[PDB]
RNA sequence: GGGAUAACUGGCUUGUGGCUGCCAAGCGCUCCUAGCGACGUAGCUUUUUGAUCCUUCGAUGUCGGCUCUUCCUAUCAUUGGGACGCAGAAGUCUCAAAGUGUCGGAUUGUUCACCCGCUAAUAGGGAACGUGAGCUGGGUUUAGACCGUCGUGAGACAGGUUAGUUUUACCCUACUGAUGAAUUUUAUUAUAUAUAUACAUAUAGUAUUGUGACAGUAAUCCAACUUGGUACGAGAGGAUUAGUUGGUUCAGACAAUUGGUACAGCAAUUGGUUGACAAACCAGUGUUGCGAAGCUAAGUCUGUUGGAUAAUGGCUGAACGCCUCUUAAGCCAGAAACCAUGCUGAUUAAACAAUACUAUCUUUUUUGUUUGCUAAUGUAAAAGAGAAAUUAUAUAUGUACCGGUACAUA
RNA sequence: ACGACUUUUUUGCCUCAGGGUGCUGUAAACAUGAAAGUAAACUUUACGAUCUGUUGAGGCUUAUCCCUAGUGGUAAAGUGU
């Protein structure tokens, strides 16, 4: 029915906003922003990202 | 076979060096010309995924060096808008060599392949490990 | 001698002069033509461009590569306050063109109508339309009879209601609308009965219709030839400049051959965009106005944070397929096609899957403020 | 000193070059002419090279490329056709056609040339040998230098090579945009109550709505599939035609949404400095990371159909008992051409219409108009400025009958 | 560019402020919090890049963002006809 989830955040994927990267490994990575894309490009792990919901969950602050 | 193809953003100028993606023994493909390309003073010949290029082999088997051969692009660095509502792009640039009658010269396409291009050219869908 | 290699000329000769329009309001060049069998009806409407959104639509398109599968498309939103008819115009055919015989007015008019005539509404005694406050009803009837007898084209003098808008301007746009259909008498009866009422876009148009769009473009002032006409840029080596002009041309004419590209005005031009499909005609009192058969969720058309420089939608609105000429906030003129379009796409009936209401300021994901709050949770 | 005299344009001519002819001996199985066409012979042109020395030497900047626009047709392709040596598929000769298109490289000082490749095809020319106050300066062609040959020599060489300043628009016009008065020797396609009326109307000032003469113009080509492995063909092969879906080029917009963009703005960080500290500052934007928003494409949307026709295919049909597309009268259908339509402009019409309100003022009568000013005069046409059937033209108008018939009348 | 054009001039507008919308990424302050080690008492007391907590914190968001009849403001008084 309604659109899929972001997984980099809780968010629904609203169309147009997202872009898709297919890696050499055959792995797709779906980005909901340029900011997310740059983080991925610089290849920096989630466990250093104090702002993000995954970090908050990782440190059990939800 | 339908050969119809909805527009994909222009990419890969001639002189681009792209992966050969098969057990042909080619490692790279240097695209020297595009087949079907329009007339224009300004444009370099430019190719999307579904375009048939003409290439030469810069690294690869010795017979394949010098000689000109057709290819179809399978992996592409530049993003395009798929009508499903997202912009798709690949990590690398790659195509697979073929005949001027469109018969396959490869044996097995090692990387992933854009799905619209794979269903475009039957012999690539057959040979392809994964559909994008 | 002839050029070694051929190459099409830069820009269209047919849209010289590339100069400023003399009115903010769109100007209809020509109206829809004779159809006696059709009943009388309005041809045109002014509305304000509020912004753009995207849509998800399910596609039929027989034999297409996409075919059955769903598409995502850009769309324009035009807030449409109901226009009010205030006058009747009677035109007559002459070998010198259409000429007005007379105009007949309503029995009262708006302040907003009167504001358009006054340059200094604030510092005036507002005496317009006060001898012409009333005349005998016999005089009015005689003029109507006279117009029926002799006139062969009927237009209605209509005006915008900017008081139903957030915009700085309080002056109405006043406008002629041709009425196309049956006999002059049947038309006259139609305009008279309609007169003092307010016309929603739903009273003028049907969803799925193809529509012609009349507007002045977004400005940019005086610009160089590269920008204005798109010529190939100068070499790396030059005595002077790089956006500096090419050769003007031959010694014969011993004058500048006018077809040459030149520096000057770019944008604020009058332009007709053709055949834009109406994807939805929205309703003012609907709180579900952005929702779809797939979504079925209470949700107004207004974006998250509203439209840029316009905010909330509070009146009826037109959801139009694709691009529209001019700035956001600009009045935009809708006209019916001069001959009705006949095509697959014209005949086709739109089924939306989604209408976006996300932000258009930043990358604000959320459809609703409620969704944003729900994500974030507790606050200080 | 020199246009008394070259190199540059132009000009005359057109030998030379190019293009088109006429013909009929052969070739084309067979067959003059489907296609050809000699031996011969006629024209046209100046994108050739010459011949030339009228024009300019108190200077017209001396090649080419780049860039940019327009014109031509002697059409290469796209549109419509005609012929064929034509079964189809092709293909070949040909006509109306200049609406539209005619590319990427490799090698050159290069027009030219020559490969490789795409293309749908990669036609040919003009514009002061298109285009140096548009550029460039590689080349011929200043002064330095090198090698060969020739010259006793100094030196010489359309012999080859390297190095070598490209000055000024602020004028007038042009063009592009941007403002803008003013115009009763001027206008009027009607006005007034089913009837009138130029011997007549029209102030002006603001403001809205518009009129639209006139000027400009635009959309473009290809592919795929289905028709159809059918018609057609002995087989091999193998369509016209539509239809559907796509793509190229141009154009016009637009920025939802991707990308691009930062001296809006937060964070980080290098070197120094304010005692530390938070706070901060400085280094022509110190430097990074993110970056709304506004611009923008490599992102997104949109880009008519009538009329009159051309080539042509035909019809009725004479001259000429028959025949004949008219190489007589009368006609018809017919093209990317043409004109409207559409769209853009319209202080391109010293243009105009309708509407709204207003300026002690308008209207009728009398007398006057032989410190810049403060009573005030101008007419291009008075002399009876007299005169509203109408299709006509190898016949008209009434009237009577049912656009025709009959009867009058000019 | 400048004229010009679009507006509004108290059912407004400017102004700030609040909210919305966002953008950045968790401020200062404090922890007898954690922290590679260090030294000095007779197990206790010193020093310490850094990290976590208080803390989706702090900052910034019309300049050409949106909403608000929320605050205070809103003059000259000229000129042509």
């Amino acid at each position: 029915v309604k659109t899929e989830a972001c997984s980099f955040s809780e968010y629904r994927i609203y169309p147009g906003r997202g872009q898709k990267y297919i890696a050499r490994d055959g792995k797709v990575y779906f980005y909901l922003s340029s900011k997310f894309a740059s983080l991925a490009l610089q290849k920096k792990k989630a466990a250093k990202l104090r702002w993000t919901q995954t970090w908050r969950r990782n440190n059990k602050k939800t | 076979t339908l050969k119809n193809k909805m527009r994909i953003t222009l990419s890969l100028p001639v002189g681009a060096l792209i992966n050969c993606c098969d057990n042909s023994g080619g490692k790279n493909l240097y695209i020297i010309a595009v087949q079907g390309f329009g007339s224009c003073l300004n444009r370099l010949p430019a190719a999307s995924l579904g375009d048939m290029v003409l290439a030469t082999v810069k690294k690869g088997k010795p017979d394949l060096r010098k000689k000109v051969l057709n290819a179809i692009i399978c992996r592409q660095s530049k993003a395009w808008r798929r009508h499903e509502g997202y912009y798709i792009y690949f990590e690398d640039n790659a195509g697979v060599i073929v005949n001027p009658k469109g018969e396959m010269k490869g044996s097995a396409i090692t990387g992933p392949v854009a799905r619209e291009c794979a269903e475009l050219w039957p012999k690539l869908s057959s040979a392809a490990s994964a559909i994008v | 001698s002839h050029r070694k290699f051929e190459r099409p000329r830069h820009g269209s000769l047919g849209f010289l002069p590339r100069k400023r329009c003399k009115r903010l309001r769109g100007k209809i060049r020509s109206f829809p033509k004779d159809d006696k069998e059709k009943p009388p009806h309005f041809t045109a409407f002014m509305g304000y461009k509020a912004g753009m959104t995207h849509i998800v639509r399910e596609v039929d398109k027989p034999g297409s590569k996409l075919h059955k599968k769903e598409i995502v498309e850009a769309c324009t939103i035009i807030e449409c306050a109901p226009m009010v008819v205030v006058g009747i115009v009677g035109y007559r055919e002459t070998p010198k063109g259409l000429r007005i015989l007379s105009t007949v007015w309503a029995n009262h008019v708006s302040d907003e109508f009167r504001r358009r005539y006054y340059k200094n509404w604030y510092k005036s005694e507002k005496k317009a339309f006060t001898k012409s406050l009333n005349v005998p009803e016999a005089t009015k009837n005689c003029l109507l009879k006279r117009i029926e007898k002799y006139c062969t084209v009927l237009r209605a003098i209509c005006h915008t209601q900017p008081s139903k808008t957030p915009l700085r301007m309080k002056k109405a746009h006043i406008m002629e609308v041709q009425i196309n259909g049956g006999s002059m008498k049947e038309k006259l009866e139609f305009v008279k009965e309609m007169l003092e009422k307010n016309l929603p876009v739903s009273t003028v148009f049907n969803p799925n219709e193809m529509i012609d769009v009349i507007s002045v473009t977004k400005g940019h002032g005086t610009k160089g030839v590269v920008s204005r006409y798109g010529v190939k840029r100068l070499p790396r080596k030059t005595h002077r400049g790089l956006r500096k002009v090419a050769c003007i041309g031959a010694w014969h004419p011993a004058r500048v051959q006018f077809q040459i590209p030149r520096h000057g005005q770019k944008g604020y031009f009058h332009r007709t965009e053709r055949n834009k499909k109406i994807y939805r005609i929205g309703l003012k009192t609907d709180k579900n106005s952005a929702s779809t058969d797939a979504d079925i969720t209470e949700k107004k058309i207004t974006p998250m944070g509203g439209f840029p420089h316009y905010g909330v939608v509070n009146e009826d609105f037109l959801l139009l397929k694709g691009c529209v000429a001019g700035t956001k906030k600009r009045p935009i003129t809708l006209r019916k096609n001069i001959v009705p379009q006949v095509s697959r796409d014209a005949l086709a009936q739109v089924s939306l899957k989604f209408i976006d209401t996300s932000s258009k300021i930043g990358h604000g994901r959320f459809q609703t403020s409620e969704e944003k709050v729900k994500y974030y949770g507790p606050l200080k």
